[PDB]
């Protein structure tokens, strides 16, 4: 039947970046002409595909990865890009073929208290192979001497929170990240649109 | 469009054990763990203070705070020290950059209001034959450091033909002393009579303004 | 394991030259961590120059895009800032910093002066005690040292037996490329006729010594 959309982007609960969740999308009938949910900045560009006649192609299988990020970092979600989410926490390749949908989400995300629970990597000696998931807390080692789990001078804790107040700019407000991956290879095509 | 960061205020006099506050204003919310404070002395590299906006640096002496969130961050010290009057920088280290600065405080000694004594030059005449005219206006040992000097040619108000330097809080009474030098060419400073500079301080009643004549 | 950076390689240059500063670290290791280049202006504020993540990526400010390239070698545990196309508004002492929760490691500093003045020596001028009345009892003298490049220079008063009541302004960059600066002294107006003022100017790159003497005019 129809494929869970809803289930990824109406989604109550989202993941920190560093985490981000995958949903493997298999076996359904895919309406991309429902992701638009009229959120206050929707940002929706595709690659190797164009938005319109979506629901027209079949792929083999389709990847929902979803988190969320600060709004500035959107940019990064991007083929071809650097940066403090690009190179630690969500790299896409440079030929991705997708699509990448993202909205603020000011309403749900953010307490006047500040929001402290999104977290982020601050911390990696090397860049991230696209679709690399690094869930380590490991105290990260910038001096010559080991840290051994304490946190301190050339020792620090690898992620970092985001804070978000809903007072702050729209740059480091929330926001609520999928991209869809569309992988195709020799074997049926089990996502489809209609026809 | 950028992340500006503004220091209020950019002069401030305290007096040794006062309680002293600079404000760092941010041009938008930003997290409050963006903050750090520095403290920077004459020829010396800046110092850490506080980072998060509120968490003392290691070594630093516990009379420092900081405090903050969104738009509005301060810097405090409790009781402040005789090593403690230099200039101090705001900053902002985002996820991404550009990191900004603000303009930085400078804090200085605290101490009566003292008139500066005025006095002017007319261009050596080594100069005159060398084909320009430096005429120089002397502001000594004044306080606060707000002065006014007011070039005038033949009465008429001079303006950008001059500049002007300010020394270091002085070492014993804790004065400013201020050099005006009002730059003409010896053809232009022929054409004319009158020069006299005019100084406007606290210190005095009215302004003060000494003068010369070409030719004595 | 003293951590500390130690920088080197800034210098005077003409406009449009190159000029590799470094900064050698010792305590943490440069590749590992977050390293970026602060410059300051003199009189003026700090200015963030560039970045280099441990990953590798580099960021730089607006005003040295395409002229200015972070790197760092990893064997010698340094790190380096390439100025190319240099300009007059490069001018500053640069640091380099490690970020982690601020930036905590700081480096000495070392001066980069761009400019396409020639180096010169100073003139020096008398500034010769008020020919017309007094301040009660006290006048002031002085010397003008006009067009020189570049700093620093000294000024000492009768060879250093005059300390008291002496103010050396800072220098001002005039519009021409070259310093002013003028040294005063407050004295006793009797002094004039029977005390002899000299002040002693050094300027070490244009190799000059110049002694003038002040005296009451005419």
């Amino acid at each position: 039947n129809l494929c869970p959309f809803d289930e990824v982007f109406n989604a109550t609960r989202f993941a920190s970046v560093y985490a981000w969740n995958r949903k493997r999308i298999s076996n359904c009938v895919a309406d991309y002409s429902v992701l638009y949910n009229l959120a206050p900045f929707f940002t929706f560009k595709c690659y190797g595909v164009s938005p319109t006649k979506l629901n027209d192609l079949c792929f083999t299988n389709v990847y929902a990865d979803s988190f969320v990020i600060r709004g500035d970092e959107v940019r990064q979600i991007a083929p071809g890009q650097t940066g403090n989410i690009a190179d630690y926490n969500y790299k896409l390749p440079d030929d991705f073929t997708g699509c990448v949908i993202a909205w603020n989400s000011n309403k749900l995300d953010s307490k006047v208290s500040g929001n402290y629970n999104y977290l982020y990597r601050l911390f990696r000696k090397s860049n991230l192979k696209p679709f690399e998931r690094d869930i380590s807390t490991e105290i990260y080692q910038a001096g010559n001497k080991p840290c051994n789990g304490v946190a301190g001078f050339n020792c620090y804790f690898p992620l970092r929170s985001y804070s978000f107040r809903p007072t702050y700019g729209v740059g480091h407000q929330p926001y609520r990240v999928v991209v869809l991956s569309f992988e195709l290879l020799h074997a049926p095509a089990t996502v489809c649109g209609p026809k | 469009d950028d992340i500006v960061m503004t220091q209020s205020p950019s002069f401030l006099s305290a007096s040794v054990g006062d309680r002293v506050t600079i404000t760092c204003r941010a041009s938008q919310g930003i997290p409050s763990s963006y903050l750090a404070w520095y403290q920077q002395k004459p020829g010396k590299a800046p110092k850490l203070l506080i980072y998060a906006a509120s968490t003392l640096q290691s070594g630093v002496p516990s009379r420092f705070s900081g405090s903050g969130s969104g738009t509005e961050f301060t810097l405090t010290i409790s009781s402040l020290q005789p090593e403690d009057f230099a200039t101090y920088y705001c900053q902002q280290l985002n996820s991404y950059p550009p990191y900004t600065f603000g303009q930085g405080t400078k804090l200085e000694i605290k101490r009566t209001v003292a008139a500066p004594s005025v006095f002017i030059f007319p261009p050596s005449d080594e100069q005159l034959k060398s084909g320009t005219a430096s005429v120089v206006c002397l502001l000594n040992n004044f306080y606060p450091r707000e002065a006014k000097v007011q070039w005038k040619v033949d009465n008429a108000l001079q303006s950008g033909n001059s500049q002007e330097s300010v020394t270091e809080q002085d070492s014993k009474d804790s004065t400013y002393s201020l050099s005006s030098t009002l730059t003409l060419s010896k053809a232009d400073y022929e054409k004319h009579k009158v020069y006299a500079c005019e100084v406007t301080h606290q210190g005095l009643s009215s302004p003060v303004t000494k003068s010369f004549n070409r030719g004595e | 394991d003293e951590v500390q950076l130690v920088e080197s390689g800034g210098g005077l240059v003409q406009p449009g030259g190159s000029l590799r500063l470094s900064c050698a670290a010792s305590g943490f290791i440069v590749g590992w961590n977050y390293m970026s280049w602060v410059r300051q202006a003199p009189g003026k504020g700090l200015e963030w120059v560039s970045v280099i993540y441990p990953g590798g990526s580099t960021y730089y400010a607006d005003s040295v895009k395409g002229r200015f390239t972070i790197s760092r070698h990893n064997s010698k545990n340094t790190l380096y800032l390439q100025m190319n196309s240099l300009r007059a508004e490069d001018t500053a002492v640069y640091y380099c910093a490690r970020e982690a929760y601020g930036m905590d490691v700081w480096g000495q500093g070392t001066t980069v002066t761009v400019s396409s003045a020639s180096t010169k020596g100073p003139s020096v001028f008398p500034l010769a005690p008020s020919s017309k009345s007094t301040s009660g009892g006290t006048a002031a003298l002085g010397c003008l040292v006009k067009d020189y490049f570049p700093e620093p220079v000294t000024v000492s008063w009768n060879s250093g037996a005059l300390t008291s009541g002496v103010h050396t302004f800072p220098a001002v960059l005039q519009s021409s490329g070259l310093y002013s600066l003028s040294s005063v002294v407050t004295v006793p107006s009797s002094s004039l006729g029977t005390q002899t003022y000299i002040c002693n100017v050094n300027h070490k790159p244009s190799n000059t010594k110049v002694d003038k003497r002040v005296e009451p005019k005419s």
